[PDB]
């Protein structure tokens, strides 16, 4: 397969420019890093809480691990 | 077709790669455009720029003398030719008179081109082509049509 | 001429809206070929019999010069690996790749391959985890009913673990890469009838582009990042993965207090560990790797990726914690707080899978009317 | 209540900060690529415009402004009359082979 | 014109030049680097390596 009978398009176009004749890194810090946040935002709720939720049982399971060996009064 | 002489003919008479193509030179006040205009099946445009791009690097580096007796032949016949009435003339007139200035006697063009040898071609077509940076038109299907970058990677040799 | 063939590699067509996730899928391009680079080195010395191996290790990481890299770049080598393989893995989960059926069952039978050699691979220099790891591994075939005490014998070389037993090994172990090298051929021959899958799902065909000047470049970036964190490995903390014990030559008469294979098995070694049961258990690991052949056929939304669709986003990294649990969990050894965990979290593998996942898109496809 | 759900979750998934629409991002099976075939031009091209700029977005991580975004009344259906169509011929195929 | 116009020109545009280029300025290259790192490791290292204590024995 390669490019001349993949699919079919009409009245499109395309406008694009040299590198050269651009920068290479414009408002990296400027747009970037609100859609940083925006990129964030929109994954975290649905990411983390099982994380979170294993911190917790790597928090409780060395816990309870810990006192297990540790001596009953009697 | 294939006993033509510019290479890029009778490749394209031999594998039929395209329809039609022809070059140019439009020229403006403090610049101009250089380049060319082709046409053909959407399945041939990749091969098509890869042979025109292998013959400017190739005059760029490698002209021979032989090759350019050709076209300094050929351009007298254009200019003569193109001056054979009175309408042509009063458009080169009328023309002169407003981007060169003077109206150039035909005697001096022809002492301009022999001056022209394989030495100045290799100078000139390296100021105005090699890795610069060309502009580029697309108007069908052009699926096969490269990207920018994959142009200018063509446009020098090694 | 031939060369063209490599239109696959240089003109071919594919989309623009990559990430850098798919650099991972060609790592492994960079992975089996730099270890196979390094091993191969490293075995022009290595010795297969048992009184000279370990030694002929140490014979490497001191008089040789710069010997003593080319272990480390191999062997933590091999864990960039698979720390690709687990993102490698798991995106076509989360973008939906598994539908192209004729690839994603090569997707096992590579892996499959792998964790038959890695395991290969641990034992040659007789580190006393070697010995009891190829024990506690290679013991439980002995599970199934008249045929497992003769085939651990017959691939013990009679009763157990000895010099036989190393050497069967050094060569089916130094020759596997060389059918991944193949087999990878073949896992990238189906794709190329077809093409990427973008993690949107949808046919780019409208917008397929090149891949010589930008894919190249981005996985030129993406092996950078890996030589730095694998040279970060090798010359700031060999020591961190491979437990300490592999410096200890092997006696069989001397077990450590905790065994654990390497790192990379436990999300698969804690699910035999749950089950107190010895075949039973069995069945669940090599059933928790070729369920990934058993998920094409589970596919319920009539979309195809999981970037549109937020509740089986909610399932897929609880998948991830799971497993970093289970990778975690089988690592320290059998107690009571634990085990409780094992019996849950072993069956919450198996149950996101079969259940939940397709429950999701049995979902979405209803609330959005189709 | 519903309604207030599918309107939720239609703005969670992502698809209208794209420029697209729901039957846009279907998978693609030999029962879709009839529909697909079977479309009329006028909005046919009018599915791929909508595609091709999506891609382009979900390059840079960029999406569209709030007012571009998509509406889910505005979500229409427009291939669903083509598509059952297809799947009417495709039991009609093999319950008469049975 | 610039610094980088002129060095252009004269070396960044001829492909036989351009790698020319590299190998001249890696050549000196290696002779630099090798003599910071040494000396930043000898600095960092001050009075712990054998050539600190190469003069007693
Ligand atoms: C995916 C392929 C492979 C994996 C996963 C693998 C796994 C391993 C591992 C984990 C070690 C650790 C030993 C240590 O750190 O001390 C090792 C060592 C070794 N590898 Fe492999 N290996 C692979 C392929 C190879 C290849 C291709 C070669 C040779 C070309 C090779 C030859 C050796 C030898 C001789 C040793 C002993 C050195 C040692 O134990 O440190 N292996 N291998
Ligand atoms: C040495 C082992 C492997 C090599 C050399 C390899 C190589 C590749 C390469 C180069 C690609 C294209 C890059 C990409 O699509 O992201 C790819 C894609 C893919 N690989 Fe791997 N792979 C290996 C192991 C695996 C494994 C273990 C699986 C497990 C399922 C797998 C499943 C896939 C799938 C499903 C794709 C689909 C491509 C797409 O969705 O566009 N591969 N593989
Ligand atoms: C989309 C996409 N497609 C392809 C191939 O279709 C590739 C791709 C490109 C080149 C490839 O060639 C390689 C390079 C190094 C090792 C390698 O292993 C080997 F050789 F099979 F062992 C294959 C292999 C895969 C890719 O990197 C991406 Cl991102």
């Amino acid at each position: 397969r390669q490019f001349g009978h993949l699919t079919r398009v009409r009245h499109v176009i395309t406008y694009s420019l040299s590198p050269f004749e651009q920068r290479a890194f414009p408002h990296y810090f400027s747009k970037g890093i609100p859609n940083v946040l925006r990129r964030t935002r929109a994954c975290i709720l649905r990411v983390a809480p099982p994380f979170v939720a294993f911190y917790l049982v790597y928090t409780w399971g060395t816990q309870e691990f810990e006192k297990s060996k540790r001596k009953n009064p009697a | 077709g294939a006993h033509l002489s510019s290479p890029l003919a009778s490749i394209a008479a031999t594998n039929k790669l395209c329809q039609s193509f022809q070059t140019f030179n439009i020229c403006y006040a403090d610049t101009g455009l250089l380049g060319a205009h082709f046409v053909c099946d959407h399945m041939s445009i990749d091969d098509m720029m890869f042979v025109l791009q292998g013959q400017w690097m190739r005059l760029c580096t490698s002209a021979t003398e032989s090759e350019v007796l050709r076209g300094k032949n050929l351009l007298r016949n254009a200019l003569v030719s193109h001056l054979d009435g009175t309408t042509p003339v009063c458009e080169d007139i009328g023309r002169s008179l407003l981007t060169y200035g003077r109206r150039i006697p035909l005697a001096e063009w022809e002492s301009r081109i022999a001056e022209v040898d394989a030495r100045v071609v290799r100078e000139v077509c390296s100021k105005y082509f090699y890795d610069q940076c060309p502009a580029v038109a697309g108007f069908g299907p052009i699926e096969q049509l490269p990207d920018y970058n994959r142009i200018r990677s063509g446009m020098f040799w090694l | 001429l031939m060369k063209i063939v490599n239109n696959a590699f240089i003109d071919l067509p594919a989309p623009s809206n990559i990430s850098s996730w798919w650099n991972f899928g060609s790592l492994l391009g960079i992975c089996l070929i730099l270890q196979i680079l390094t091993g191969l080195f490293l075995a022009m010395h290595y010795t297969s019999d048992t009184t000279t191996a370990f030694s002929s290790v140490t014979h490497i990481c001191r008089d040789v010069n710069y010997g003593w890299i080319i272990r480390y770049m191999h062997a933590n080598g091999a864990s960039m690996f698979f720390i690709c393989l687990y993102m490698h893995v798991g995106r076509g989960l989360y973008y939906g790749s598994y539908t192209f059926l004729e690839t994603w069952n090569i997707g096992v039978i590579l892996l499959l391959t792998v964790m038959a050699t890695a395991f290969m691979g641990y034992v040659l220099p007789w580190g006393q985890m070697s010995f009891w790891g190829a024990t506690v591994i290679t013991n439980l075939l002995s599970a199934i009913p008249y045929i497992g005490t003769n085939l651990v014998e017959w691939i013990w070389g009679g009763f157990s673990v000895d010099k036989a037993t190393l050497t069967r090994f050094f060569a089916f172990h130094f020759i596997l890469p060389f059918i991944i090298m193949a087999i990878a051929m073949v896992h990238l021959l189906f794709l190329h009838e077809t093409g990427s899958n973008n993690p949107t799902g949808i046919s780019s065909d409208v917008d397929k582009i090149p891949f010589h000047p930008y894919y190249t470049i981005k996985d030129i970036l993406g092996a950078l990042l890996l030589i730095l964190a694998l040279m970060l490995l090798v010359l700031f903390a060999p020591d961190l993965l491979g437990d300490p014990d592999n410096y200890t030559p092997a006696n069989p008469l001397n077990t450590p207090p905790h065994i654990k294979p390497e790192w990379y098995f436990l999300f698969a070694y804690a699910i035999l560990r749950s089950i107190p049961n010895k075949l039973g258990g069995v069945l669940a690991l090599a059933f928790s790797i070729l369920i990934l052949a058993l998920i094409p056929l589970l596919h319920t939304s009539k979309q195809r990726s999981m970037m549109f669709r937020p509740l089986s986003q909610c399932l897929f990294w609880a998948l991830v914690a799971d497993l970093l649990t289970l990778t975690w969990i089988g690592g320290q050894p059998v107690e009571h707080p634990y085990i409780t965990i094992g019996q849950l979290a072993s069956v919450l593998y198996f149950l996101l899978i079969l259940v939940l996942m397709p429950t999701a898109g049995t979902i979405e496809n209803k609330l959005l009317k189709w | 209540w519903l309604e207030g759900i599918r309107k939720w979750y239609y703005n969670a998934a992502g698809f209208n900060k794209l420029g697209l629409m729901r039957d846009d991002t279907i998978h693609e099976n030999d029962d879709v690529k009839e529909a697909i075939r079977r479309l009329p031009e006028n909005l046919y091209d009018d599915r791929v415009f909508r595609i091709k700029r999506a891609l382009d977005l979900s390059m840079r991580q960029q999406i569209l402004p709030k007012e571009q975004w998509t509406k889910y009344e505005e979500d229409k259906s427009y291939l669903e009359p083509y598509l059952k169509e297809v799947i009417r011929e495709r039991k009609e195929r093999e319950e008469w082979a049975k | 014109p610039t610094l980088t116009a002129r060095l252009y020109s004269l070396l960044f545009r001829r492909t036989s030049t351009f790698a020319l280029t590299i190998v001249v300025g890696a050549l000196f290259f290696e002779r630099a680097f090798d003599q910071g790192a040494d000396a930043i490791y000898e600095h960092i290292n001050e009075g712990k390596l054998w050539k600190h204590i190469k003069h007693k024995y």
